[PDB]
């Protein structure tokens, strides 16, 4: 995909900016308002609507983009699957090396 | 925005037994449902188009938290509500074209929830700190429209 | 104007408020009196006290006017045309507090009412009120 | 309700609009545009640039919504009763932004007309769209 | 309260040519004819009876004056209207009590008398700065209310 | 006082048109508002607020004047005394002929 | 009057905070709101409604009180007779020396 490029390191999680519930992108803005279900690794992660998502296998769409819960995250190569009501599941691949994440793929 | 240490003590003792669960939910439930122009901005929640269509759609709960949760942020800040609400007024301005006036609606049916769930203990006092509150959090709303 | 089912609620609501009307007049106007102090300056010779007994009496007066237009719904504007030239012509009662009192009475009800106060009735009364503000106002227009 | 010579007022202002009326209608939805933006989202796909082909269009079918309006000052509940539908049910335009287009038109009118914008006629007009307003906001209440 | 340089530029151009005598006490005359309760405060001025009564009564000629030089201190200090306007911020809550939706009725309608005096001159774009100067003066005198 | 002058009848009760509580009069607003006791040939009404005072001992201000109940009206003569915490009480004079009571005279 | 009392020194006025237009006391707010006509030492000033009084035959009433110009003031003893519709003259009393002036009396 030529819209999801690009994360950014938090405290125990990793944000998505491009992943914008209020982007003018009404692709992108309707993908991440019906987002359904996203597995890290396989592992089921929830919403927490709100909440930190600080070392959880939580996940939170919100203004700054798309916030991932770094827990279920390996060394190595990790494989994220985020699933819509409308859209074919986005899979996402990225690299935890010395416990710091590097964008890899992004692909439908 | 200024309470008394009377009013600042009252509202705390009764937001502490808020179901920042629920509340929230209810209170956007209750302003889809009496003033229905509401609906337009909320469009990708699904059905809307009646009490029980709103008062059952998970999309709403959990946008009712998000509310609650901004309002918490309100409490803790009283002082520095502008600032606290500053990126927020942003987005409902430039971003979602809320009208301000809503603001004030969506704090009055908050108001009227406390009053439902809480029964004689939102008394008129009570209730004349948290319209303080409400009125402050839809002016911070409304400061970026300026 | 009020749906048939709007009616049936503000009449089952209003119903169950029963002997309180007067008590749940002067709450509501207790309420708008501390919430919105501008409210205060209508009332110069009252009593604004929390027992007041103006205030009490205002209760009835407002809470009887009411109890009259849930049984004139269809007749409202004519039932609460002689209070629309008082509260425009003499008392110039500015739009404004219309809404504040009509909120006030909401947050009352809501108050004395759990059981009953559903989002359903909650429209009832929210538009029903709208309906006395808009008759007791009409008079500017 | 309008008074006879609310109806007068309103009938002869309106009376000197006449073939400008899609001028005016096009003036105020630009006057409306610039001042209070968040209404420009109302219009998604529409060109609302400076002498846009779609808001003289558009200005036109308001203007004429109106100058019907002026004709059924007696019974406009019923004259715009399907606008009402469309602007409450399907556009669901926030009750607000009538004020404001209100607003936007007697600053036109006002503008367009010296010699007739007399208080009289200013407060006439300005009750007059305040009825349309009620009118196309009455699927709420 | 935040202008391009255009539009400061252009309301400043357009005041200049402004009568303060003619222009403040037309605006108040027209609050107190088109918005009847706004008669409330000003009962001290004799008779508000007709439009002809309010528009030709000295004291609304003499009040709109205190008005409109009021609001010229508002162009004078527009990066600074919050405190202009404090000390009477202070007298319309405190000693008057008028409900702060009247300041921006009699903002609009001071938006109407321009619109009728510049005829074709009140452009779109002159308008939508003079709604903002408006809005502000609006804003400041209710900042003293909360 | 040359401004309570005339009254009305109603069903069991009578009307001073010109005790109004929203008088342009500041002096009779003023008294209108204030009044602490009525007193009908030495009986003492009741403030009713806004029921009926039909054949009651009751009292009503309201914004048709003041309405007073005829339960305790004899034949002939009789003395209103109205008291108000602003000024000297209001005396009233009128006499009831076959069940009709015209207006004389108010004093103070 | 025990209501009027002292005065403040402005540059080219005299102020009199208690001539409050705004007055919770109903009797100086009617005063000052229906002044008609004011005389310093016989000398006619004019109602500058809101302009500065600073050297002038100029009075103004607002929120900071009755500003009356130091223009028609002599050395030693002035007379200033306010006149207001509702109310008999009132005649206020103060002494210019070597360019200070400072309160006398004031009496209806
Ligand atoms: C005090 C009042 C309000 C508060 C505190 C509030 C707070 C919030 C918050 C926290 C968000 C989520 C921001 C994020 O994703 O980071 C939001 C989004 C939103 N608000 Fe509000 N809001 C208020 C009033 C309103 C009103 C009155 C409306 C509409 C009438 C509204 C419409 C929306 C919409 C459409 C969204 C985005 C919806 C979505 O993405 O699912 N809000 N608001
Ligand atoms: C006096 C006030 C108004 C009048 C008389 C009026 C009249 C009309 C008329 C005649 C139509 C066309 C009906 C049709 O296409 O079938 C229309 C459409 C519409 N009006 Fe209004 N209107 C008014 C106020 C407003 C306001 C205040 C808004 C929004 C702020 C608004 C938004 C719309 C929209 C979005 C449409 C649909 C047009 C489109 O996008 O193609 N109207 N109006
Ligand atoms: C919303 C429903 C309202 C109802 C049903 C209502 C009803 C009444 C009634 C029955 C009276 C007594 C009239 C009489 O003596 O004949 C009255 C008087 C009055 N109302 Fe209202 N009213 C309403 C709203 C308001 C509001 C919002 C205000 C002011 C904020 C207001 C201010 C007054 C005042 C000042 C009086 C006169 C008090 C007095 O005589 O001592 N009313 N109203
Ligand atoms: C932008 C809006 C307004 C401005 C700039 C403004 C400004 C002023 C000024 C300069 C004064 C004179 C105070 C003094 O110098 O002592 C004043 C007095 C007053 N204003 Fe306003 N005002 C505004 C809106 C309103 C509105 C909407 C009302 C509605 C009723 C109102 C009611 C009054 C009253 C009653 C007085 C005192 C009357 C008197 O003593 O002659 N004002 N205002």
């Amino acid at each position: 995909l030529s819209l999801i490029t690009k994360l950014s390191q938090e405290d125990g999680a990793i944000l998505f900016p491009e992943i914008d519930r209020y982007s003018d992108n009404k692709q992108i803005k309707a993908l991440t308002q019906q987002i359904t279900k996203v597995t890290v690794n396989g592992t089921v992660y929830k919403d927490l609507i709100s909440d930190s998502v600080k070392d959880t296998n939580g996940w939170v769409s919100n203004m700054t983009g798309l916030h991932l819960g770094t827990k279920a995250f390996k060394d190595g190569e990790n494989t994220i699957v985020i699933s819509s009501k409308g859209f074919e599941d986005v899979t996402i691949t990225v690299t935890k090396k010395d416990g710091q994440i590097h964008f890899v793929s992004a692909k439908q | 925005v200024h309470l008394t240490p009377e009013e600042k003590s009252a509202v705390t003792a009764l937001w502490g037994k808020v179901n920042v669960d629920e509340v929230g939910g209810e209170a956007l439930g209750r302003l889809l449902v009496v003033y229905p122009w509401t609906q337009r901005f909320f469009e990708s929640f699904g059905d809307l188009s009646t009490p029980d269509a709103v008062m059952g759609n998970p999309k709403v709960k959990a946008h009712g938290k998000k509310v609650l949760g901004a309002f918490s942020d309100g409490l803790a800040h009283l002082d520095n509500l502008k600032g606290t609400f500053a990126t927020l007024s942003e987005l409902h301005c430039d971003k979602l074209h809320v009208d301000p006036e809503n603001f004030r609606l969506l704090g009055n049916v908050l108001v009227c929830v406390l009053a439902h769930h809480f029964g004689k203990e939102f008394t008129p006092p009570v209730q004349a700190a948290y319209q303080k509150v409400v009125a402050g959090v839809a002016n911070a709303l409304a400061h970026k429209y300026h | 104007v009020l749906s048939p089912a709007d009616k049936t609620n503000v009449k089952a609501a209003w119903g169950k408020v029963g002997a309180h009307a007067g008590e749940y007049g002067a709450e509501a106007l207790e309420r708008m009196f501390l919430s919105f102090p501008t409210t205060k300056t209508y009332f110069p010779h009252f009593d604004l006290s929390h027992g007041s007994a103006q205030v009490k009496g205002h209760g009835k007066k407002v809470a009887d006017a009411l109890t009259n237009a849930v049984a004139h719904v269809d007749d409202m504007p004519n039932a609460l045309s002689a209070l629309s030239d008082l509260h425009a012509h003499k008392l110039r009662v500015d739009p404004v507090n219309f809404k504040l009192l009509s909120h006030c009475l909401l947050v009352t009800l809501a108050a004395h009412l759990p059981a009953e106060f559903t989002p359903a009735v909650h429209a009832s009364l929210d538009k029903f009120l709208a309906s006395v503000s808009t008759v007791l106002t009409s008079k500017y227009r």
